[PDB]
């Protein structure tokens, strides 16, 4: 399992391993003599292009909507209690009407879904338009996460509990700099792994490499001091 | 009550107290613009000896 | 034996001696001493831990030493203002004395900032002042009881050697023009 | 150390300081920290070789320090990236007079590694110092 | 290990090469093998019993003059202890006197000696 | 790891934070059982609430065996929990491994005041009679002592012998071929 | 797979127990939270240690 | 333990037992014949009915462990030598009575 | 110092007078069982005393092993087309080939 | 060894204050003096998990043969700082300074102001100058001229002289 | 004394200072040390044995080993 996998992708190393890349077009070319019909659904290659704007923000939108209705599907309905009057009338409803079920998840839904998709589509415009070609990354993530998420607790849960809003946005920021933005339990590099380029004979290769040996030994502290007993 | 401090005594002194430390660190900077545009000391951790201590004791034993 | 962290970075490292290519993240501990970490922490890393311990304090000195200039023309306006009279005393003091003075100021001499700001070859030209002074001392062997130790054949061995110097010195003829 | 004798001197020892340059400090630095297994390898092997044969009547009294030979051969080396010979008696003329003070330092003298490293690295310098653009 | 005098053959080596790894004299090679090029084990030993023994003296006494000091000064008040004293016979309030200023100054003498180095043979002129 | 012309080096133990884990497991229950030990000791009818921490409030041993019981559960300097985390903390770094680093020291500080607070009950007006009677005169097991002694000597003096301990525990763990 | 798992589980316990832990008023609740925030402890060290 | 190579040799089929006895029998022949070539490396070849004796009486995993063993063992006897280990080890346990003290300003690297 | 047997003899008369003193029974009650402490934590401190020189000697062994399985635990770690590469082709030969020796 | 005999002082001094203090209120500062300080013991603990995890030497001196890089760095430099400076009162971290002080024993006072903080600018200094940073120290100078200003600013306030002296 | 008397170093300082380092590196060193370099030394042999015949070999020039 991994995050943000195609942002963080050594192009380099796939392309001389010959690995397939992430960041092929993936786009649809029909021919001209192909069918209407065929002309008209290739262009569902718009839903996969990765630099429409609008396509990111309303799938940052869908995404926040989704952890909306999850959230309140798990914990929010269920800790609010509802007036007895109002339960009664909604059941009443039920019982009056084919599939109200349907039309009451719609209603108590609706606050938690409009919610997360407005925090989603402001949180992608916001991270995309701005901190997205800042220098230092990890202070960029923290900052940033560090202001939404006391906006977001001001207006959303509370304004007395920005402080507590900003303090999670740096836990979170600092969660998503080690583990979405980095690659620490998702490697897809042996650890001192390289590639050879040039025309280098393997002799002069194994010649700097015992070079290389050689300073490395310099690393251990006993041959560094000179304190080894003579074996 | 929550929000009491502001209110209380006069708003703009309180406020400034707040951001005392935003003022101090901003008048550190300016000033260490004038030590970069000169030459002079700047606030850096200077490491001139290579980690040999003040007047300490480097001996080594048979 | 030393180690390394654990790298983020997702740059790409080109080393052009060693004709390979490597990745921030992907280095190991001595891939990473290698390449990372190997930039120059003190002014002189050529030298060994001996030799720089011996630079420290030899420039340490130095800038005591021009301390010790500005502090010795200080006393001197000071002997100047007592014993020559307010009149003629700014003629007097316009010459070498004046020049000397405007010299020795804060840039050239750190008299009480915490840090005198100095590149690695102003130190190394500071060290090679202390230690040109040091050698004219010990030429004569001036620096037995201060500036030095010694034992009691060292001593004897010195004596005799200074004597002989200055023997040839006073025996060479005077230098022309 | 780094000081020049002045060639005309009102009296017998004068000297005026220089600054190597950035070029060399940074050449030999690496090359130090490079070359450092070596340099120990000399101290160590120096010492091994006078408990072994340092004694008149031992067999190997007239071998005298030939095994450091083939470690300051790689310091040499090492320290010179290949270049300008595969052997301490290949050094140019221009360094042959501080590759003499650095044997004398330390196998006839047998002075502190402290010492002798200074006219080791006194040798890579005059090389350095020689060519220049060469070693870079 | 390959750092031997197995197969090393004088005749393989130049002259010159040989006379530069040459052994130097015995002496020097003595001295370079017990470590005594500048100072002598024994000189090390003999500092050290020195220090230990001036060590032991300091602090004995140190100890001793404290201890009288307080034993002595420390019976009541003003009045009380002034008619002890005079109570006290001569050779008591001599030694009441004395004891802890005497080992007081051995002490700090034996200090001061240790950094005073007055017994150098250059002392001449 | 490191390959210099198909020769690998490693100078890292990967038997190490099993290691480490049995460690923590075996001072945490080492410190368990000091603390029980000490309960067991005294009547257990009195213990039912934070507040009753008075009523340890006994004899010096028994007053000062829990108060640094609770200390080193805790995780203060000197003591043995001390040891557990601190070797913990030191493979997470050697993991690198900031942001579990981080989490376990805000668990870690919220523990610590969590054990630290008991102590502000551990205070009473007077001494506690928490010792069952036996024969009209309480009963003190020297059994239970003498073990809750030796438990305080390791607790107090457990990094002076740890290096032995990690020695075994590494020894152990070096069979798994992990 | 269980990286990720016990990073969200051990997250989510320290933040639930944050502010349980100092709600309890008796002795057993106190030694059972003891041996919670040890658990969670050693999970920590898990993650570490599996990393 | 995917990578261990003892755990994986642990495994066995449900009606699986080794015959110890033969396997070692004809292992401590193969190996003393190819101890009597006396090679670098073991060219099983030059032992051909051992060789086989070897193969049909020990098991895939007790074989990788034996050449494993043995190519430890053909280290450590190119290496170090039994007297030269006790002198190492006794001067060894004789410096552990001592403390290693820092060496201050040094001369290398 | 030492001699382990001495150092745990002085342990158990510690332990011992501990005990009297957490106990609040005066310190010469019991006498027999300080020679019994002294001679049972000699004893004990002893066998520990070669056990943990035991134990060091077999992981030092064992670490042997374990580099064997450090080295081929590290090839079959690499990722999909990591073994025929230029950094891992020659190793991964040399543990597939040469080291096929049954 | 440096490390853990800076961690040491903590166990003697919570002690005293424990139990030898008279005042009711002693109870309190001695559990705000062990958290308060304790956070800062865990700061520069991870600050000496990240020398000793890197650099496997112990010795103090062969720090000068490993640099840090620049994130090693400015991490263990944030760590030591705030960590020593829970010790070493600094803003805002005083609150456990002013609660102890003022409710402490009068003997104890004296050597927790005159000796026990500083212990802390003692490890600060030979830990700061062991490693190499290269970062700009504006932030850690505004938060000691901070502490300075706070502390003179409510000097007028207090009527305790105890608690004047802790401003002090 | 007896407790430390396995290693030079301080126990307290084996238990925190040592993380993840092998043990055959805490003690004797010098046997680590050997081991890893296994092959080099064959190499080394056999490059003084060329040298000593007419050949010079530079690929394994800088392998000179003395621990
Ligand atoms: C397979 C397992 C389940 C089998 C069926 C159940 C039998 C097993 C029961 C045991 C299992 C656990 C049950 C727990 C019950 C919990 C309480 C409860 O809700 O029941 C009490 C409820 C009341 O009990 P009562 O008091 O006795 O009865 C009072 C009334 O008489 C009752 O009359 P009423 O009309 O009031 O109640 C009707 C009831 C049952 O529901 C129905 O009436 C039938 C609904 C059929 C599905 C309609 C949605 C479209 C389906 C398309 C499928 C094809 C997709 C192809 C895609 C191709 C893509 C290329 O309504 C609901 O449950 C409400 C939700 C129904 C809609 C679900 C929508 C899912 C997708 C949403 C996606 C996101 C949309 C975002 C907005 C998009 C805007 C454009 O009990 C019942 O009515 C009977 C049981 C019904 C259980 C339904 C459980 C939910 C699952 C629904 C189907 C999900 C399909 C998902 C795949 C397709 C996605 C598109
Ligand atoms: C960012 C650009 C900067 C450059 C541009 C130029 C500078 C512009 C700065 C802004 C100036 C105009 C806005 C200030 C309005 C007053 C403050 C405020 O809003 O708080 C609510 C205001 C204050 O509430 P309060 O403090 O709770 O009331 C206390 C009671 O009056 C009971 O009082 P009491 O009888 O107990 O006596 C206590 C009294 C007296 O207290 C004392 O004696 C103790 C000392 C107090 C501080 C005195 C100032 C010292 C110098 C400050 C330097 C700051 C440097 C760091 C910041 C640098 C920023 C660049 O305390 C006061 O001073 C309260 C009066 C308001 C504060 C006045 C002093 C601070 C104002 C801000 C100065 C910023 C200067 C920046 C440039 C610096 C040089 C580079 O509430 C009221 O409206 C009630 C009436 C208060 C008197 C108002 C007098 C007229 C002010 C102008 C009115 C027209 C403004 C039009 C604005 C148009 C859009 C921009
Ligand atoms: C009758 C026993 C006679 C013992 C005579 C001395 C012989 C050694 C002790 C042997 C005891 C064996 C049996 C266990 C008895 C204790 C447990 C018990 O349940 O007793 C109940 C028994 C009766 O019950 P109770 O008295 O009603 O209950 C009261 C409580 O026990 C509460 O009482 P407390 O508050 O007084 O308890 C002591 C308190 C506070 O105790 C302390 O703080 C101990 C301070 C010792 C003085 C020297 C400290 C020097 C530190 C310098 C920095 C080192 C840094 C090294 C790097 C790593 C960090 C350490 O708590 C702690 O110890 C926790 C902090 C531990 C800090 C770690 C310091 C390690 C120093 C290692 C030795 C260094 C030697 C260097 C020189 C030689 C070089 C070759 O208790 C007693 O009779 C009094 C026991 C008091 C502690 C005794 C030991 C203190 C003196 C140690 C001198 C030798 C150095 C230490 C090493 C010893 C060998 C490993
Ligand atoms: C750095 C962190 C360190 C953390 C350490 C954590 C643990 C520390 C505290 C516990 C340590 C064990 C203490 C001894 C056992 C408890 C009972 C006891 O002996 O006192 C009763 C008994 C009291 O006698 P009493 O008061 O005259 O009469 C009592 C009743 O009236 C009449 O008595 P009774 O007739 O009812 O019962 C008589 C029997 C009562 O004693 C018992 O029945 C023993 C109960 C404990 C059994 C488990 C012991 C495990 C020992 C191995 C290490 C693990 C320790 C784990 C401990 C915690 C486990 C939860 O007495 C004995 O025989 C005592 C023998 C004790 C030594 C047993 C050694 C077994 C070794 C087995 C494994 C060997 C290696 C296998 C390798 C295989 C490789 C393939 O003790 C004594 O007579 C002497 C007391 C004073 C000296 C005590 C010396 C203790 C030395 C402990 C060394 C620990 C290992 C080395 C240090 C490791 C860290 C560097
Ligand atoms: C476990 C570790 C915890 C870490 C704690 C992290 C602290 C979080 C603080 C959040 C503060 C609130 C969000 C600030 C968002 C703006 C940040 C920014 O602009 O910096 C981006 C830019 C982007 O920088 P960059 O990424 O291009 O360059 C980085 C430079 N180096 C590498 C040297 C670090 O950064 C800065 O210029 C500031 C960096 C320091 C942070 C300063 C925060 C100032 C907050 C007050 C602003 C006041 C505005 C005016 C009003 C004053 C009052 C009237
Ligand atoms: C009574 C007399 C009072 C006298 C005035 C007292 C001080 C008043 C406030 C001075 C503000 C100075 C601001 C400029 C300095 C910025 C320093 C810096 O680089 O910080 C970047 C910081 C981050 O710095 P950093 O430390 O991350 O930088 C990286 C490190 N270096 C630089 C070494 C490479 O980014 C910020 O967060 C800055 C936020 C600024 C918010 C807006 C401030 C506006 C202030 C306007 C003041 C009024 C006008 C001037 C009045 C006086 C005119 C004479
Ligand atoms: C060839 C072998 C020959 C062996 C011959 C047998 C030798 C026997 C030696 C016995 C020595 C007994 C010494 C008792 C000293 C009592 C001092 C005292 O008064 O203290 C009271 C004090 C006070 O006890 P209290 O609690 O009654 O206090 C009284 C004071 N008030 C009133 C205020 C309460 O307590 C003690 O110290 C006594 C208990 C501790 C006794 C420790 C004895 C250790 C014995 C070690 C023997 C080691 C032998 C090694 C042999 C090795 C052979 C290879
Ligand atoms: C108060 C006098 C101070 C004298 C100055 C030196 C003090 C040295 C420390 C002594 C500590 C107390 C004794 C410890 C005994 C012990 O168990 O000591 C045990 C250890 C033995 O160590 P080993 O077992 O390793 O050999 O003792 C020593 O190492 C040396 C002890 C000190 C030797 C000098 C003795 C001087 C005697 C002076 C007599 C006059 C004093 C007058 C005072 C009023």
């Amino acid at each position: 399992m991994e995050l943000n996998s195609s942002a963080k992708e050594d192009s380099h190393y796939v392309g001389v391993l010959g690995y397939p890349s992430q960041h092929d077009p993936h786009t649809l070319h029909p021919k001209k003599h192909d069918s209407t019909f065929t002309k008209v659904y290739a262009c569902r290659d718009m839903l996969w292009d990765h630099h429409w704007e609008v396509r990111n923000t309303l799938y940052a939108g869908f995404k926040g909507a989704l952890l909306g209705v999850a959230y309140a599907s798990g914990f929010g309905l269920i800790s609010k209690t509802v007036p007895s009057i109002v339960l009664k009338k909604m059941f009443r409803f039920v019982r009056n009407n084919n599939f109200g079920h349907i039309r009451i998840m719609q209603d108590l839904l609706t606050p938690y879904a409009l919610t997360g998709f407005g925090l989603g589509s402001v949180y992608y415009l916001y991270q995309h338009n701005v901190w997205e070609n800042r220098s230092n990354k990890w202070l960029a993530e923290v900052l940033s996460n560090a202001l939404f998420f006391q906006v977001a607790t001001a207006v959303c849960v509370n304004p007395g509990f920005h402080i507590y809003g900003m303090v999670g946005g740096i836990l979170f920021g600092t969660l998503k700099y080690a583990f979405y933005n980095s690659s620490f339990f998702q490697e897809k590099e042996s650890i001192g792994s390289y590639t050879t380029f040039g025309d280098l004979s393997e002799e002069e290769r194994k010649k700097q490499e015992y070079k290389d040996y050689i300073q490395f030994l310099g690393n251990y502290h006993k041959v560094r001091n000179g304190q080894l007993v003579d074996l | 009550y929550d929000g009491q401090w502001w209110s209380m005594g006069s708003l703009a002194c309180n406020v400034l107290f707040f951001c005392t430390p935003l003022f101090l660190y901003l008048i550190l900077q300016v000033e260490e613009l004038n030590s970069e545009k000169r030459g002079g000391t700047s606030n850096k951790f200077y490491h001139n000896n290579a980690g040999f201590f003040h007047f300490q004791i480097y001996d080594n034993k048979q | 034996a030393f180690g390394g962290f654990r790298q983020t970075d997702n740059s790409l490292i080109i080393d052009d001696r060693r004709k390979i290519i490597l990745n921030t993240r992907s280095l190991n501990d001595f891939q990473q001493k290698i390449y990372l970490r190997n930039f120059f922490t003190n002014y002189r890393p050529d030298l060994s831990s001996y030799d720089y311990f011996a630079f420290k304090e030899k420039l340490r000195i130095g800038e005591l030493f021009l301390n010790e200039y500005r502090k010795r023309i200080n006393n001197e306006v000071r002997r100047a203002a007592i014993l020559t009279p307010t009149s003629s005393l700014r003629e007097k003091m316009n010459h070498k004395i004046a020049d000397q003075i405007l010299d020795l100021s804060s840039p050239h001499v750190r008299g009480a900032h915490f840090q005198a700001v100095r590149s690695w070859t102003d130190a190394s030209k500071i060290v090679n002042y202390v230690e040109e002074k040091q050698t004219k001392i010990n030429k004569y062997g001036l620096q037995f009881p201060l500036l030095g130790n010694m034992t009691e054949e060292q001593c004897a061995s010195k004596e005799d050697e200074v004597y002989q110097r200055l023997l040839k010195e006073m025996q060479k003829p005077p230098k022309k023009a | 150390m780094f000081l020049n004798p002045v060639k005309d001197s009102e009296f017998d020892d004068e000297v005026k300081g220089f600054v190597p340059s950035e070029g060399e400090v940074r050449f030999v630095a690496n090359k130090n920290k490079e070359c450092g297994y070596y340099l120990q390898g000399i101290e160590q092997c120096r010492r091994k070789m006078v408990q072994l044969a340092g004694d008149s009547s031992s067999q190997f009294h007239s071998l005298g320090f030939l095994p450091c030979k083939r470690l300051v051969d790689a310091h040499y080396r090492c320290m010179t990236d290949d270049k300008f010979g595969s052997t301490i008696e290949e050094v140019p003329e221009i360094g042959l007079d501080s590759a003499q003070k650095f044997f004398d330092c330390t196998f006839q003298q047998l002075k502190p590694m402290q010492s002798c490293r200074r006219f080791f690295d006194q040798v890579v310098r005059d090389v350095y110092r020689a060519n220049g653009s060469q070693l870079i | 290990m390959n750092i031997s005098y197995t197969g090393l053959k004088l005749e393989d080596y130049s002259d010159e090469v040989i006379r530069k790894y040459k052994f130097p004299n015995s002496n020097e090679l003595e001295r370079f093998l017990n470590r005594e090029q500048t100072l002598t084990v024994q000189q090390h030993k003999s500092a050290i019993k020195l220090a230990q023994q001036d060590f032991f003296a300091v602090a004995g006494l140190l100890s001793v003059g404290s201890l009288s000091y307080i034993f002595y000064n420390s019976v009541g008040g003003k009045v009380i202890r002034d008619r002890i004293r005079a109570s006290r016979t001569k050779a008591q309030k001599v030694i009441v006197l004395a004891l802890a200023f005497v080992a007081n100054a051995a002490a700090l003498i034996i200090a001061r000696n240790a950094i005073t180095a007055h017994n150098f043979g250059w002392q001449a002129a | 790891m490191s390959i210099f012309s198909n020769i690998w080096i490693n100078n890292d133990l990967n038997s190490y934070g099993l290691s480490i884990l049995l460690l923590n497991i075996i001072n945490y229950l080492i410190v368990f059982m000091l603390i029980l030990s000490v309960i067991l000791l005294t009547n257990l009818s009195k213990f039912k609430s934070l507040n009753q921490f008075k009523e340890f409030n006994s004899y010096n041993f028994i007053l000062y065996s829990l108060i640094f019981s609770l200390l080193s559960m805790a995780g203060i300097p000197p003591l043995l929990g001390f040891t557990g985390k601190f070797l913990a903390i030191l493979y997470s770094s050697f993991k690198s491994q900031y942001l579990l680093i981080l989490f376990m020291t805000i668990l870690n500080i919220f523990g610590m005041y969590f054990y630290i607070q008991n102590l502000r009950f551990v205070v009473k007006k007077n001494k506690s009679s928490i010792l069952n009677y036996k024969n009209y005169y309480v009963n003190i097991n020297y059994s239970i002592t003498l073990n809750i002694i030796l438990l305080n000597f390791f607790n107090f003096f457990g990094i002076l012998f740890l290096s032995d301990l990690i020695i075994i525990l590494n020894y152990i763990s070096s069979y798994i071929y992990i | 797979f269980f990286w990720i798992i016990l990073l969200i589980i051990s997250i989510i316990g320290i933040f639930y127990i944050i502010s349980i832990i100092f709600d309890i008023n008796l002795f057993k609740a106190f030694l059972a939270y003891s041996t919670i925030i040890n658990s969670i402890s050693f999970i920590l060290l898990i993650i570490a240690i599996i990393f | 333990m995917e990578f261990s190579n003892a755990l994986l040799s642990q495994t066995k089929l449900p009606g699986q037992q080794y015959d110890y006895k033969r396997c070692f029998q004809a292992s401590n022949t193969h190996f003393e014949c190819l101890d009597s070539i006396r090679d670098a490396y073991d060219n099983h070849h030059k032992c051909p009915q051992t060789y086989q004796a070897w193969q049909s009486s020990c098991d895939v995993g007790i074989r990788r462990y034996q050449m494993d063993n043995r190519e430890q063992q053909k280290k450590d006897q190119l290496l170090y030598s039994k007297e030269q280990l006790k002198n190492y080890n006794a001067a060894k346990n004789k410096e552990a009575y001592g403390i290693t003290a820092p060496k201050n300003l040094s001369f290398a690297f | 110092m030492s001699s382990m047997l001495i150092w745990g003899a002085c342990f158990g008369l510690f332990t011992r007078a501990a005990a009297c003193k957490a106990s609040m029974i005066p310190l010469t009650t019991s006498p027999w069982k300080y020679p019994k402490y002294m001679i049972v934590s000699a004893v004990t401190f002893y066998y520990f005393d070669w056990y943990r020189r035991m134990a060091l000697e077999q992981l030092c062994y064992n670490e042997e092993k374990l580099e064997r399985y450090q080295i081929r635990a590290k090839l079959q770690s690499l990722k999909i087309g990591e073994e025929l590469s230029d950094a891992y082709r020659e190793s991964f030969f040399e543990h597939a080939v040469q080291k096929n020796n049954i | 060894l440096f490390f853990m005999c800076y961690e040491l002082l903590l166990i003697p001094s919570f002690l005293i204050v424990y139990f030898v203090s008279p005042s009711r209120r002693a109870i309190q500062a001695s559990l705000y003096f062990v958290i308060w300080t304790q956070l800062g013991s865990l700061l520069v603990l991870i600050a000496i998990s990240y020398i000793i995890s890197i650099t496997n030497t112990y010795e103090f001196n062969d720090l000068k043969y490993f640099n840090f890089t620049n994130s090693e760095s400015t991490i263990i430099i944030f760590l030591i700082f705030l960590g020593f400076g829970f010790k070493a009162p600094i803003w805002p971290f005083h609150y456990w300074l002013t609660k102890t002080h003022v409710e402490a024993p009068s003997g104890f006072s004296i050597y927790l102001s005159g000796f026990l903080v500083k212990t802390a600018l003692y490890g600060f200094y030979k830990f700061n100058t062991s490693i190499f940073i290269d970062i700009d120290s504006s932030i850690f100078i505004a938060i000691c001229i901070m502490g300075v200003v706070d502390s003179s600013l409510k000097m007028w306030g207090q009527t305790d002289l105890k608690k004047l002296v802790a401003y002090g | 004394g007896v407790w430390s008397n396995i290693h030079p170093t301080d126990k307290v300082t084996l238990s925190f200072a040592n993380i993840g380092r092998p043990f055959r590196l805490i003690y004797r060193p010098e046997i680590f040390l050997r081991d890893q370099q296994a092959k080099f030394i064959q190499l080394e042999k056999e490059h003084i044995e060329k040298s000593k015949k007419g050949e010079f070999v530079e690929t394994t020039s800088p392998l000179v080993l003395w621990n």
